[PDB]
RNA sequence: CGGGUGUGUAAGCGCAGCGAUGCGUUGAGCUAACCGGUACUAAUGAACCGUGAGGCUUAACC
RNA sequence: AAGGUACUCCGGGGAUAACAGGCUGAUACCGCCCAAGAGUUCAUAUCGACGGCGGUGUUUGGCACCUCGAUGUCGGCUCAUCACAUCCUGGGGCUGAAGUAGGUCCCAAGGGUAUGGCUGUUCGCCAUUUAAAGUGGUACGCGAGCUGGGUUUAGAACGUCGUGAGACAGUUCGGUCCCUAUCUGCCGUGGGCGCUGGAGAACUGAGGGGGGCUGCUCCUAGUACGAGAGGACCGGAGUGGACGCAUCACUGGUGUUCGGGUUGUCAUGCCAAUGGCACUGCCCGGUAGCUAAAUGCGGAAGAGAUAAGUGCUGAAAGCAUCUAAG
RNA sequence: UCGGGUAAGUUCCGACCUGCACGAAUGGCGUAAUGAUGGCCAGGCUGUCUCCACCCGAGACUCAGUGAAAUUGAACUCGCU
RNA sequence: GUGGUCAGGUAGAGAAUACCAAGGCGCUUGAGAGAACUCGGGUGAAGGAACUAGGCAAAAUGGUGCCGUAACUUCGGGAGAA
RNA sequence: GGAGGACCGAACCGACUAAUGUUGAAAAAUUAGCGGAUGACUUGUGGCUGGGGGUGAAAGGCCAAUCAAACCGGGAGAUAG
């Protein structure tokens, strides 16, 4: 559950330590990012010679949340934090080489199947 | 980015581009046209992005298409840097002695194409012509433009148009349509000496 | 046609796949058919039926003859399904859950829960003005009713606060996951309308 | 009521083993992946019990490639496969969500001994 | 709303509520029969009824808990000695309420709830 | 009354410890609005209101 | 015999200004007529010089008819409602329409029609969205609904003008927003009587209201088209955003009426155990109910009569002609 | 205007000098400390907001007692054009 | 709104504050109900100033001891910096 | 050793913000916060200054709910195109 304003760690090994959601794409008023989710963000911080630099603007997926995902027996998966991949912006391939921490069957789908199988646990 | 005169420069280059591949029959000499229209177009901009590249690309093709040419242009035209329209206040600083003087909208494409602005009273056949100096102050001239139109060379843009005769006793004949002379004119500097010359 | 039922309540069905199914159980009772309309007297065709029962004491005497000409015995209300060309019932015929055995969707209506007197932001999604701000004594208010003398009045069915509830709504185009003819139970995917214990109309969906 | 307990009581699962919050367990999970199903393990400490018959519930906490990760299960669900005790632990509340806000060794929990 | 909701307010904060129940009750187990309003007697019940199943079992625990309840140990002692005994073989409804009329200060419905074996 | 649910092993007693406290009895005690039951209490015999076959004309039918 | 007054005051005026209304329509905005030209050629795909004729009430104005024994004035918020000169979605003609994507005109008002940065702003610019981020009317809709940042009292200061008091279509900081609804209206909800003996039910449907949005992906098909580049119509399927209705099975919130922990103090003779009070003293959990962030469902298909438009047959008018008959 | 800060800054800060119309006791320029002083930014914090939900109390509502007010030419006091 | 005097206990730096003593009171309409809405409070998923003219209001911080503490400074400060 | 228009903070003296209240509980308050709190401090009692006069750390402030000229009585039935 993430909209405009929330700050996100990065799952990613990009360069950036925290970003910041600035839209919310896919509709008009769409008020709401859950896992999956393509989001615009901006760099607030970034490791120093990283991929990514401060105040850039670019695209991400969330790949935790702090709300969680429902499975359709009624099971929910909660992270303490939300996370996201940074990804380029005309491609929205992730800019990383490695992704850190685990990721949800969610993100099991050809544009991120990258993702999955760089994550080291997919729950 | 590029300056409207310089987009005009790129528009009139590729047209001949064009009617080079039409009218040349010896490839020779087409290929010293695509190397100096690619020249040109290279001279304009510093850096070239991919999508200029992929223009050019167009472009070289012998084959080439007005449909294509016209997306090459709209590619080209989103570079241009627009002409700004001054402020009521300062337009009015700038004609100081002019009271109640207003200027009819101009469209934003005419504005991106637009070196200068112009525009014609007609109730009292003025045409007030408003443009930034190198150093970047907005000048403005005002003067009689002749109610009778004939063609003939015009002065600003140098090319043979509809042309009125205009005084701010030597005229110089300039474009009854100030957006026709904007497309026409390729330099800013011929405008320039047109000033000069007045 | 369709069959008058009763909100036992809410459920879930696993599926082996995994699926958690959220299922409303309907009881639907046998429907014993009290009189049947016909264009001839009535001016269109239709069958009156009654589930459940009734206590005797309560029954009225005006009520007990109509029960009594069906020949059958007196349920808690009366309800009207009006019949297609094809279909055709007799009085005192006696109509099961089994009905609704090749239904893949149903229309179910019910009484929905009373809220009582409800206010705009409830009632209509109206949105609250400042909590702070200044805002005097207007945080869940209305806001404006109109414009100036022109038009000098309210339009009618301006949204106001009122009544919320306890009206008559259909949930249309509901699955059917199970149709039990032996516990008398339609098991349907969703909620419907109204409290459990309620009266629930279902029919096979419309659309 | 006896209606819905009967349909409750009939898909209920009869090999759940006892578990109290504070015991570690291990939940076997149904996951598939094309037309490949297989058996994936989460093991964490049980935070949360909701003892609801049919709609019973479990949340088990665990620490995943550095992230904090909570598992609500439906217990009666197909998906899970089994649950297994892997230790059992000494607490005195029913929900342990204090557990959230340590780390370490303060979010040790001490094992019960009987 | 107040669907499924049990308890009345009686325009007093919790706690008021619970210490005038305290001491209502204590006055029913003391005369056996007192004069409320009605919707106050229909509350007693809810609350001394449970106390007289209470002393129906008599242990130092449930003395305790009867006086955690009331806090008088005349009460208690009279519930666990008297009441508990004399209502053993009754399952539930231990009191009666009687409506009396109209309060002449207030025009309040008032009504007598007695022990039922008084 | 039984159950469920929630909280989390009551009091008392015993044991261990200098003691705080722990342990056993004990998943104990307690448990709202829930669920299934149960006339123990309260829903009273009455009384009250509402009548006594329902205008005229014409047509058709019996 | 000169001035100031925002420290002000009284008698008057809608005889006379500022707001809004009215009349008007110069101006504004929208449309049309002629066609010099532009458009490689070619007035009319698109555009249109010099001139001409209208429409709207819609800007800036003109007038001073209403209101000066008071018609609260900008912007925002809340809530809207109408028009169509249509922003999107629907239908269609022409195209300088290969496809894709456009241009332009016609029909069409069912629904839908951003969030932020800056600024009191309306606006505008910018950032990032969207199918789109429509233009207008409604006292520049809406202060007996809210706000009070702008603006226009009294304080103070700067620049400026003035000898000065003071003043500024300059700026700066501070600066009381009342009303219990009688009537109309509107949202709900009852009582009375009627409906022709009385009574209990079930209905019919005159009439009224609600609802009507749309993305993306895949298939058809890399097929038609095209030198390639690219890339469809038509048709079908899935999955979303926004919105609405219902519900509480699930996930949660709340749960001063359930259980527990715990600080200070007082009391129950004391111990032990409990109770009162301290925001429920402070906290931790939590049942029912209520509820959204939770999870079901909806917009339709279909039919009839049509708009622009496209035709068939067909004279008047031996041809032609979608129209006059049909 | 340029630079800084922001994804985006009519405010803010640092510069520039083109001072409409600064300027030296109706003082000029600095200035530690101080300020219920003006502007701007950040961390923390949050129902300010996305977007409201539930709960506890006091009113509102119903019954008994008491019992105002502003206003009011008269009213048998609808919509639209 | 109104000057002076008196000053118990536990905790506490205290005449703060909390609970109490002596002493004094429950504030001269009540009784119900448990709608909207208003007032005064409690709690809140995910987010965290996106609100707004403006973080207005709210939330938050809060004690004692010890460690440690910047630019700048009129050498005192700043400083309870953090 | 014990200075200070010193520091923190009750009484006491003020009154920066918000809410409420606006036919009020009240003709200026209440509630939650807020500033000073050994001093140019605050407070009791008595006294003195008088209306073009007083008094004013200056707001045209205040001078008995009255102030760019108090109140009361009189000129007085001022005058009112
Ligand atoms: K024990
Ligand atoms: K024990
Ligand atoms: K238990
Ligand atoms: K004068
Ligand atoms: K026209
Ligand atoms: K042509
Ligand atoms: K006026
Ligand atoms: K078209
Ligand atoms: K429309
Ligand atoms: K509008
Ligand atoms: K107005
Ligand atoms: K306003
Ligand atoms: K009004
Ligand atoms: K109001
Ligand atoms: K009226
Ligand atoms: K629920
Ligand atoms: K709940
Ligand atoms: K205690
Ligand atoms: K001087
Ligand atoms: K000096
Ligand atoms: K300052
Ligand atoms: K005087
Ligand atoms: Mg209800
Ligand atoms: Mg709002
Ligand atoms: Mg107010
Ligand atoms: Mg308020
Ligand atoms: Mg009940
Ligand atoms: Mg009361
Ligand atoms: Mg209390
Ligand atoms: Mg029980
Ligand atoms: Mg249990
Ligand atoms: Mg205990
Ligand atoms: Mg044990
Ligand atoms: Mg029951
Ligand atoms: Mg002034
Ligand atoms: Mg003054
Ligand atoms: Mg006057
Ligand atoms: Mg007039
Ligand atoms: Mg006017
Ligand atoms: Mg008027
Ligand atoms: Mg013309
Ligand atoms: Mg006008
Ligand atoms: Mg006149
Ligand atoms: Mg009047
Ligand atoms: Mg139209
Ligand atoms: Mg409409
Ligand atoms: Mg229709
Ligand atoms: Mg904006
Ligand atoms: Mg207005
Ligand atoms: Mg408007
Ligand atoms: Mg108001
Ligand atoms: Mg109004
Ligand atoms: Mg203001
Ligand atoms: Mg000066
Ligand atoms: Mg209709
Ligand atoms: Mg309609
Ligand atoms: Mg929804
Ligand atoms: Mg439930
Ligand atoms: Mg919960
Ligand atoms: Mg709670
Ligand atoms: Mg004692
Ligand atoms: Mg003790
Ligand atoms: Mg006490
Ligand atoms: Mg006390
Ligand atoms: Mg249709
Ligand atoms: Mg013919
Ligand atoms: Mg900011
Ligand atoms: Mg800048
Ligand atoms: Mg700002
Ligand atoms: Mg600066
Ligand atoms: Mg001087
Ligand atoms: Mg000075
Ligand atoms: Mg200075
Ligand atoms: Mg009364
Ligand atoms: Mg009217
Ligand atoms: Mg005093
Ligand atoms: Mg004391
Ligand atoms: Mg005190
Ligand atoms: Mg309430
Ligand atoms: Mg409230
Ligand atoms: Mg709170
Ligand atoms: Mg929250
Ligand atoms: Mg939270
Ligand atoms: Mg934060
Ligand atoms: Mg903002
Ligand atoms: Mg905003
Ligand atoms: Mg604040
Ligand atoms: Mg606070
Ligand atoms: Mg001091
Ligand atoms: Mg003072
Ligand atoms: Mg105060
Ligand atoms: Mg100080
Ligand atoms: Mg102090
Ligand atoms: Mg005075
Ligand atoms: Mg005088
Ligand atoms: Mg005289
Ligand atoms: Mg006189
Ligand atoms: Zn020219």
């Amino acid at each position: 559950m993430i909209q405009e304003q929330t700050m996100l760690n990065v799952a990613d090994n990009s360069g950036a330590r925290r970003v910041m959601c600035i839209k919310v794409l896919g509709g008009s008023h769409r008020r709401y990012a859950g896992v999956g989710d393509i989001i615009k963000i901006t760099i607030k911080e970034a490791i120093p010679r990283g991929k990514v630099k401060k105040g850039d603007v670019l695209k991400a997926v969330v790949v935790r949340t702090k709300k969680g995902v429902r499975r359709p027996d009624g099971s929910v998966i909660r992270f303490d934090g939300n996370a996201c991949v940074l990804l380029n912006n005309n491609s929205e391939q992730p800019i990383g080489t490695r992704i850190f921490g685990p990721v949800t069957r969610e993100l099991r789908s050809e544009k991120f199947m990258k993702i999955i199988s760089l994550a080291p646990e997919v729950l | 980015m590029i300056y409207p005169h310089q987009y005009n420069y790129i528009r009139s280059v590729i047209l001949r581009l064009k009617n080079v591949y039409k009218t040349v029959n010896d490839k020779e000499t087409v290929k010293v046209i695509q190397s100096e229209t690619y020249n040109d177009i290279n001279e304009i901009f510093g850096h070239i992005d991919d999508d200029i590249e992929e223009s050019l690309k167009v472009l070289m093709n012998i084959r080439l298409s007005n449909k294509e040419i016209e997306a090459i242009l709209n590619k080209f035209l989103e570079y241009v840097v627009p002409f700004e329209l001054p402020s009521p206040q300062k337009l009015q600083k700038v004609f100081k002695k002019v009271k109640k003087i207003k200027i009819p909208q101009f469209e934003e494409y005419d504005l991106k194409v637009s070196s200068f602005v112009g525009w014609n009273e007609l109730a009292s056949n003025r045409k007030y012509i408003i443009y930034y100096d190198e150093k970047k102050q907005l000048k403005g001239l005002y003067g009689e433009i002749s109610n009778q139109v004939v063609k003939g060379f015009c002065t600003i843009c140098n090319k043979e148009s509809n042309v009125s005769l205009f005084m701010k006793k030597k005229g110089d004949y300039i474009c009854r349509d100030s957006i026709h002379c904007n497309k026409q004119l390729t330099d800013i500097n011929q405008f320039y000496n047109f000033i000069d010359k007045l | 046609i369709g069959l008058v039922g009763k909100k036992v309540g809410m459920t879930r069905i696993f599926t082996e796949d995994g699926v958690s199914i959220p299922v409303t159980v309907i009881e639907v009772e046998a429907n014993r058919v009290t009189q049947v309309k016909d264009l001839a007297n009535d001016g269109y065709r239709a069958i009156q039926v009654t589930t459940g029962a009734k206590k005797a004491n309560r029954v009225t005497k005006p009520e007990a003859g109509h029960f009594a000409k069906a020949g059958v015995e007196a349920g808690r209300g009366l309800w009207e399904f009006r019949l297609a060309e094809g279909e055709e019932f007799t009085v005192g015929q006696s109509i099961s859950v089994e009905l609704f055995a090749d239904v893949k969707k149903v229309d179910v209506t019910g009484t929905s829960k009373g809220k009582g007197f409800a206010g705009t932001v409830k009632r209509w999604n109206f949105r609250t003005q400042d909590a702070t701000h200044g805002n005097s004594l207007s945080h869940r208010v209305p806001g404006s009713i109109g414009q100036n003398q022109t038009p000098g009045k309210v339009f009618k069915g301006k949204k106001m606060a009122g009544q919320m509830g306890n009206e008559r709504v259909t949930v249309q185009s509901l699955d059917v996951v199970r149709v039990d003819a032996e516990r008398n139970l339609l098991l349907v995917k969703g909620a419907v309308p109204g409290a459990t214990g309620s009266d629930l109309i279902v029919k096979p969906a419309v659309k | 009521s006896n209606i819905i307990k009967q349909l409750e009581q009939e898909q209920m699962k009869q090999d759940v083993p006892s578990f109290r919050p504070g015991d570690t367990v291990e939940v076997k999970v149904w996951v598939v992946e094309g037309s490949k199903k297989r058996l994936q393990a989460f093991e964490g400490v049980v935070i949360a019990i909701r003892n609801r018959g049919l709609h019973s519930a479990f949340t088990v906490r665990k620490i995943s490639n550095g992230e904090g990760v909570e598992r609500v299960f439906q217990t009666h669900s197909p998906v899970v496969d089994s649950i297994s005790v892997k230790r059992r632990g000494a607490v005195r509340k029913a929900k342990l969500y204090y557990l959230r806000e340590r780390t370490g060794k303060a979010a040790r929990i001490k094992e019960r001994l009987n | 709303m107040r669907h499924r909701k049990s308890g009345r307010q009686l325009n007093r904060n919790s706690s008021h509520r619970q210490a005038m129940f305290r001491n209502m009750a204590g006055s029913l187990v003391r005369h056996e029969i007192i004069k409320t309003t009605l919707p106050k007697a229909k509350e007693l019940r809810r609350v001394v009824e449970p106390l007289i199943t209470l002393a129906k079992t008599d242990s130092v625990a449930n003395r305790r808990l009867a006086f955690a309840r009331t806090r008088d140990n005349e009460i208690v002692a009279k519930l666990f000695n008297e009441l508990g005994p004399r209502f053993a073989s009754r399952a539930g409804g231990y009191t009666r309420i009687l409506k009396c009329g109209f309060r002449a200060g207030d025009n309040a419905p008032m009504a007598y709830i007695e022990l039922v074996d008084r």
